[PDB]
């Protein structure tokens, strides 16, 4: 009776809208609650086998299901879950709903308005990873299949960023952001538009100056990396931007800067090197002469990266003046004998490179 | 002079670090103060003896709280004091400035832990750096770490060591004979001493913690016997109650450090040993 | 040498890396601009540091307090438009902190400038900055145009609510929540016809933002905006959209509402509160979220004071009363704890009566209550309910309560309840802490955390000086004495720590008599730690004593004290002696 | 430099490679073993997912130059060219069975000192048979970067870095140059030995209006990654042989993990340098760690 299945479908739809979730008192209602689990499992195995089961009446119930499951404000941020697996399923139901093939955008974009993608947004700031994992794929797969509201969700992100890196600095939310971002980006057109450099330069940089870059730097990396292989001229601002953004009393923030860095020359052309060598070695070498044993290690392995010592090579004459004070000062005085290995061998390819 | 050593102590006491040259005059007078005790440093009951304070100085400050401050209280340390650089840089100084202010009054040992290696490891020596910059600070604490007695002998019936005992050494006359101004090497009957840990398993056991040589109960038996020690003290093992009682009581652990790492949630706990050399624990939880 | 020789230097401080350099000069601009000519300074010195200036944060915050203070330099009010542009480019950097303090520096500055300045260059500024691209622009705008506005003429006062309109209409949330925030100024600016005709529709389109943070700021200019309007016009205008914010979907609207509810109540006057903010209140305590019951809670003493008197009582106690018993059991410690603060100053609002019939008996669930701080609080402010009714009904319940709070497992629970104390013997009275209480200070002087005793030897302090020094002599000097007797050196200096204390309260002949026969008795203590430490109380307690006595029986001791193996008693002996000018 | 990506051989590492095949009742399986050495305690080696036991070859090298004993390097079922009957059923509890039956097929009548190392799922692997205790002669058990509470917490990330290289690659060299470039193998020649096995031969970027693919795939994986670890740190304090952990960060330490080692139950050493592989970006360092080991219990006698 598929009718009567698709009829069904919509009677489960509604059970499972109304106040029977984990939510609600476990005990009471106990087989109801049972049974609404098992309807979601149902809903999802039957969605998955079968095939052709969506249909234009079908959306407007997942939708409100959705939004009545899961947009809500919240909760208070007191840290410094018995109802997760049903929000799981929720999560998990509506992500297949979405891979449907059955699945038309152009029906549902009446269904999904930019209210909704605004409402799943701020749902990012959930403390529990495997909320924002998945929310982080929802919108992954949102922004796939919905053209129209690319650019809300474009900017709507950016309004995010701008409110966490200049008013609130407090977002749990801004790795995944990060990495759907990046996702956007290696689809970004060869000529960058204004909007995107507007977004590199005014959003991402800054990022670097916030305090709790920790969480999310690889994410940023990426995305800075992405951007640098899409187009070489962006690369010498964004360097001393990076110079400029550079810390000046974090250890360990100077080793996930010079991380960054070291992908940037690992992508960086030589023609935007000549420019930016200078600033940039002279932090390097105060990294080097740095009493911190991490960051001179970094350093070291700095010049064990072949491209790097290519680069170097190319031009001698400007690197080498800066690079031989903080070298012998540092010849003069080592603890570690690892420090020490290393940065006598950095000498010796200092004085291979030119003498 | 000792209005700068009670400016100081006032400083950190404000949890306020002091400066470099104020370190460096510490740790010379330290030294000098060091180099007149030996090895096995003799202490008259009473006093109190703390486990690992593991560089929580606010945890310090509880335990002052609950036990008395110095000079008020003799107290004893077995050692361990860097650690994970949360605040280790202002403990350590505290100590030190108690021990030149008050050499009678406070009796600190060297943990394990108060070496060059472990402490740059342990980011103590990464502490050092992020709140001086300059590596000076660590290399002066270090050099006073090497001046630390190794043991302590309560009243001459009780000994204490941060570790527990070595193969080597059957008799107090011998960790006399030893030097402790020297780096702690992974061997030696100095590092067993620090290393080691008591273990049901009778006889001398290969210590799995990396250094030293796990004991039998017989084996701290016959060592009291031998040297007629009523009892022995040692920390460097978590106790969940805060102390440990094993080797048919002839073994006693005691930990100073509440929650360590802030995640465990285990009990510190504080021996006193009174006028009448009779020991007592007092057990805290970690401050707010 | 140079005419440009201080710009000289400034450029060089500029291409010099040392930004601590660049620090010094910005701060040292003043002095610098002192010895310069002042057209000097405006001819060049301001179009170099609006032009070439690109300087670290905390520098530019400098550099914006200096051109703040150049108030007087340029000129004064005559030239200060050359300031303009200078500051103008300080409010557009990225930072916040900058701008927010370059927007600061030109509110002060607006009030130097007269009305044809004023209108002439800082309005066309304000234009600039709000028609900026940038939201910063916007943002820096929106603190500008409150002081813009009262002084210019009226038609450019048009100009600039409209221009506020166009801001609060932007698609930006950072801009709406600026201009949210800057709301309930602009409208004190406004006069009242515009300000019905304008900030309400105004008010209402921001609070009916979809991002939360506009409505709760929204609710925040709520309070001025009701402040401004006269109380007939509350009702049909401001009242519902307060109405539909009491009632947001999100939390945090709801507890800001809760949060301002007690300012909103006393903007709006006496009759509204009744009729609509009562209700609100209600659901408010009733909330699904626990913070925002909490918020409620903390707000719920100032909102039963300020109610009409008349009918306050009949209020609390049909709407709020069941609430408030509702909200006494609740799950969530910190709701509990926040309530036993404020529930109580709702004692003398009710009258004793009232108190004893419903209040009472809620205070003696809330001091069965299992968590230690909740009991902490309503132990508190306990001055409210010992005025409103008799202190035998309170006390007969709260003695249980106080024994097991001082026995409390958990020495933190003991330490609160020791400092908390003295303020229960003053309420008390004298023989409710004879007949009991004596017996747990005792316990607390003996115990055997430091913090504990010396938390004792404070509250005997306070004890002696509440109920007088002849008390103590009676009791607290034989007891205090024989408490040194202890065997553990550490109890026996407590006695020293208290003798120490007590000695300034006492006075000197009561000092003379008891106490120094005992100090002098322990200074022959085996201990040296007892010993320095009776060093150390003769020395506190020697100007209180008599000069005979002090030659007679001190400075013999002190002597002794000197002469001995210990170095510390030595040091300390010979301090005290120097000190009394024994020795 | 270093533009060499012809692949070593596994000869250099290893010297002998048996394939010992072993008819269960569910079938024949074949395990694809290496063993060097001549005489001493066994070193039975475990790799993580996406990994081979050649991974380990180079640090296998590190070895024999610090203490001379027996070499086994065992690859897991599913993994590497290792043959399996039930490529599908990957339990735990089907694992240990598994390596209890490899141990049984290497000799089984007269068991050697045998020692464990394990990496990744492969510690916990380790740890699963420790519990099991088929092996009759046990010595040692050691895991890198192998703990229950972080492995759950951090499966993502370790999922993401993997599948940060294209899924696939045109040739063998490819994949070591994509290695030597991401830096995520220090030593070449470990790319080289490790792509080989880690491979077999045959999220999504977001657009705006046969070559070598995976051998494993991440999808079951993740599927079964929670089984695996399941009370992994209770079973490694349960284990009664001694234990040495390395792990490159000392706050990385669960909380019954670290009071486990600070009570003095096991030893730790921190490498901060180690990353992703933190077997085989300092294989030499933790090689001298592990002699040490050996040493001070005894267990294996140094050169």
């Amino acid at each position: 009776p598929p009718a009567d299945q698709e009829k069904l479908f919509i009677q489960k739809l509604r059970q499972c809208c109304v106040l029977f979730d984990f939510v609600s008192d476990p005990l009471s209602d106990l087989k109801w609650k049972e049974v609404k689990r098992a309807a979601l499992s149902e809903m999802v195995e039957y969605i998955t086998h079968n095939r052709n089961v969506i249909t234009e009446p079908i959306y407007p119930e997942v939708v409100h299901m959705f939004a009545v499951n899961m947009f809500r404000t919240l909760p208070p941020s007191s840290n410094p879950e018995a109802a997760w697996p049903h929000l799981q399923l929720v999560y998990e139901f509506f992500l297949r709903f979405l891979e449907s093939p059955d699945f038309q955008p152009n029906i549902a974009k009446k269904y999904i308005d930019q209210k909704f993608v605004l409402q799943l947004l701020e749902l990012f700031d959930s403390e529990d990873p495997r909320e924002r994992d998945f929310l982080k794929t929802t919108l992954h797969r949102i922004y796939g299949k919905f053209l129209g509201l690319r650019a809300y969700i474009r900017k709507q992100i950016n309004n995010i960023f701008y409110r966490f890196i200049y008013e609130t600095e407090h977002h749990n939310g801004i790795a995944e952001l990060l990495e759907i971002l990046g996702s956007i980006i290696n689809g970004f057109a060869l000529p960058l538009k204004e909007e995107h450099k507007i977004f590199l330069l005014k959003v991402l940089l800054p990022l670097h100056k916030v305090k709790s870059l920790s969480v999310y730097h690889p994410q940023l990396a990426y995305c800075v990396v992405q951007f640098l292989e899409k187009d070489s001229t962006l690369t010498e601002p964004v360097v001393m931007a990076l110079l400029k953004y550079w810390p000046k009393t974090h250890s360990p923030k100077e080793v996930m800067f010079l991380n960054e860095l070291e992908e940037i020359l690992d992508v960086i052309e030589p023609s935007e090197f000549v420019k930016i060598m200078e600033p940039l070695f002279r932090q390097l070498a105060k990294c080097v002469s740095s009493p911190h044993f991490q960051v001179a290690e970094r350093a070291l392995y700095y010049w064990n990266n072949e491209y790097i010592m290519s680069l170097i090579s190319d031009n001698a004459a400007k690197i080498l003046p800066i690079m031989f004070p903080s070298l012998y000062r540092n010849s003069k005085t080592h603890w570690n004998k690892t420090i020490h290995g290393l940065i006598y061998n950095a000498l010796k390819l200092f004085m291979e490179m030119n003498q | 002079f000792t209005k700068e050593l009670d400016q100081w102590i006032e400083q950190l006491n404000e949890c306020k670090q002091l400066s470099e040259s104020q370190v460096k005059s510490l740790c010379e007078k330290a030294k000098e103060i060091l180099t007149k005790e030996s090895n096995v440093q003799e202490v008259r009951c009473p006093v109190t003896v703390c486990g690992d304070v593991h560089g929580q100085f606010h945890d310090l400050m509880e335990l002052f709280r609950i036990g008395g401050k110095s000079p008020d209280t003799n107290y004893l340390f077995m050692g361990d004091y860097v650690d994970r650089g949360y605040y280790s840089v202002e403990t350590v100084t505290l100590l030190v400035a108690l021990k030149v202010r008050y050499r009678e009054r406070i009796t600190i040992l060297r943990g394990n832990h108060e070496s060059r290696q472990i402490t740059q490891v342990y980011g103590f020596y990464d502490e050092c750096l992020r709140k001086y910059g300059n590596a000076n600070v660590w290399k002066y604490f270090t050099d006073l770490f090497d001046y630390l007695p190794l043991t302590a002998l309560v009243d001459g019936q009780i000994f204490c060591l941060h570790g527990g005992l070595s193969p080597s050494i059957d008799t107090l006359d011998h960790i006399r004979a030893l030097d402790r101004l020297q780096e702690v090497p992974h061997e030696g009957p100095m590092c067993d001493l620090l290393w080691s840990d008591p273990d049901d398993r009778g006889g001398w056991g290969i210590s799995p913690r990396g250094a030293g040589y796990t004991f039998g109960q017989d084996i701290s038996e016959t060592f009291n016997h031998a040297n007629g020690l009523t009892l022995v003290s040692r920390a460097h093992q978590l106790v969940m109650e805060g102390y440990n009682w094993c080797h048919d009581r002839n073994v006693v652990t005691i930990f100073s450090a509440p929650n360590y790492c802030y995640r465990c949630g285990n009990q510190a706990a504080i021996m006193e040993l009174d006028d009448t050399l009779k020991y007592s624990f007092l057990q805290f939880d970690p401050a707010p | 040498d140079d005419s440009l020789y201080p710009i000289a230097v400034l450029i060089d401080e500029l291409r010099n890396e040392d930004v601590q350099l660049r620090l010094n000069s910005i701060k040292k601009l003043s002095t610098i601009a002192l010895a310069l000519g002042v057209e000097r300074t405006r001819s060049e010195l301001l179009p170099f540091l609006t032009d070439t200036i690109y300087d670290e944060d905390e520098v530019l915050l400098a550099l914006a307090e200096q051109l703040g203070t150049f108030t007087t330099l340029v000129g004064g009010p005559e030239y200060v438009h050359c300031l303009l542009p200078p500051l103008e480019s300080l409010a557009t950097v990225e930072e916040t902190v900058v701008r927010d303090k370059a927007v600061e520096s030109l509110r002060a500055i607006s009030h130097e400038h007269s009305p044809s300045d004023l209108e002439a260059h800082f309005v066309p500024l304000v234009k600039r900055l709000a028609g900026g691209d940038w939201f910063t622009s916007r943002t820096s705008a929106c603190g500008l145009f409150s002081v813009c506005y009262p002084r210019v003429s009226s038609a450019v006062k048009a100009e600039l609510r409209q221009y506020f309109r166009n801001l609060c209409s932007d698609d930006t949330p950072m801009v709406r929540r600026a201009a949210a925030s800057k709301l309930g100024e602009f409208a004190k600016v406004l006069e009242l016809d515009n300000v019905k005709s304008e900030i309400i529709p105004m008010f209402s389109n921001l609070a009916s933002d979809e991002q939360d943070s506009v409505r709760l700021l929204a609710v925040e200019a709520c309070v001025n905006i009701a402040q401004l309007l006269p109380q007939e016009d509350l009702e049909a205008l401001v009242m519902p959209t307060l109405r539909q914010a009491a009632e947001d979907k999100s939390w945090r609207v709801r507890y800001m509402v809760a949060d301002k509810f007690t300012e909103l109540q006393k903007a709006v006057g006496p009759e509204i509160t009744k009729t609509d903010l009562v209700p609100a209140f209600q659901n408010l305590m009733k909330d699904c979220e626990a913070e925002v019951r909490a918020a409620a809670s903390h707000k719920v003493k100032e909102f039963c004071e300020n109610l009409s008197a008349d009918c306050r009582e009949n209020v609390i106690m049909s709407q709020i009363l069941p609430c408030i018993k509702e909200l006494v059991s609740d799950a969530n410690q910190h709701v509990k704890s926040a309530l036993a603060s404020v529930i109580m100053g709702l004692s003398p609002i009710l009258g004793k009566d009232n108190t004893i019939e419903h209040l009472l008996p809620l205070f003696l669930a809330q001091l069965k209550d299992e968590c230690p701080e909740v009991r902490l609080n309503i132990i508190s402010n306990l001055d409210c309910v010992n005025e409103v009714i008799g202190i035998r009904q309170l006390s007969q319940s709260l003695l249980p309560a106080i024994v097991e709070l001082a026995e409390d497992a958990k020495w933190r629970v003991r330490l609160a309840i020791i400092e908390y104390m003295p303020l229960l013997a003053g309420q008390l009275g004298v023989e409710f802490f004879d007949e009991k209480l004596n017996s747990l200070c005792m316990a607390w002087l003996v115990d055997h955390v430091y913090a504990i005793r010396e938390a004792a030897t404070s509250n005997l302090k306070k004890l002696v000086e509440k109920f007088g020094k002849e008390w103590a002599h009676a009791t607290i000097i034989p007891k205090v004495l024989a408490m040194s007797g202890d065997p553990n050196y550490l109890h026996r200096m407590t006695t020293l720590f208290c003798i120490n204390v007590l000695s300034e309260v006492c006075g000197q002949d009561i000092t003379t008599k008891h106490m120094l026969p005992t100090v002098l008795r322990m200074a022959g203590d085996p201990v040296a730690n007892v010993r320095f430490n009776v060093a150390k109380s003769l020395q506190k307690i020697g100007p209180i004593l008599d000069n005979s006595t002090l030659q007679s029986e001190v400075k013999p001791i002190l002597e002794k004290l000197t002469q001995d193996q210990d170095v510390d008693v030595k040091y300390f002996a010979q301090e005290a002696l120097t000190v009394l000018s024994l020795a | 430099r270093k533009r060499d990506f012809s692949p070593v051989p596994w000869s250099q590492y290893f010297e002998s490679m048996e394939d010992v095949e072993v008819e269960n009742e569910t079938g024949k399986d074949t395990f694809r073993v290496y063993k060097s050495g001549s005489e001493g305690p066994v070193l039975l080696l475990l790799h993580g997912g996406g990994h081979s036991a050649l991974s380990w070859a180079v640090f296998t090298a590190a070895i024999i130059s610090r203490v001379q004993c027996r070499i086994v390097a065992l690859d897991l079922r599913s993994h590497g060219e290792t043959k399996v009957k039930n490529p599908e059923d990957l339990s735990a509890e089907t694992m240990a069975k598994d390596v209890g039956n490899v141990v049984e097929a290497m000799y089984g009548d007269l068991p050697p000192p045998i020692m464990l190392i394990g990496h990744a799922m492969g510690g916990a692997i380790a740890v699963h048979t420790a519990s099991s205790n088929l092996v009759p002669s046990l010595l040692g058990l050691c895991m890198i970067d192998v703990v229950e509470g972080t492995a759950m917490d951090a499966l993502n990330s370790m999922q993401n870095f993997l599948r940060g290289r294209p899924k696939t690659f045109k040739s063998l060299e490819n994949a070591i140059e994509w290695s030597v470039k991401s830096g995520q193998i220090r030593n070449l020649e470990s790319a080289r030995v490790s792509m080989v096995g880690q491979v077999k031969q045959c999220v999504e970027g977001i657009i705006e209006e046969h070559p070598y693919t995976w051998r494993i795939e991440l999808a079951k994986t993740e599927k079964y990654w929670d089984g695996w670890f399941r009370g992994l740190s209770n079973l490694f304090l349960s284990c009664p042989i001694p234990k040495l952990l390395l792990l490159a960060g000392v706050d990385r330490l669960d909380k019954d993990l670290t009071i486990g080692q600070m009570q003095g139950k096991f030893q730790m050493q921190v490498l901060p340098q180690c990353g992703h592989a933190v077997h085989e970006d300092a294989p030499d360092k933790v090689a001298e760690a592990v002699a040490t080991f050996l040493i001070r219990h005894r267990f294996a006698e140094p050169i």
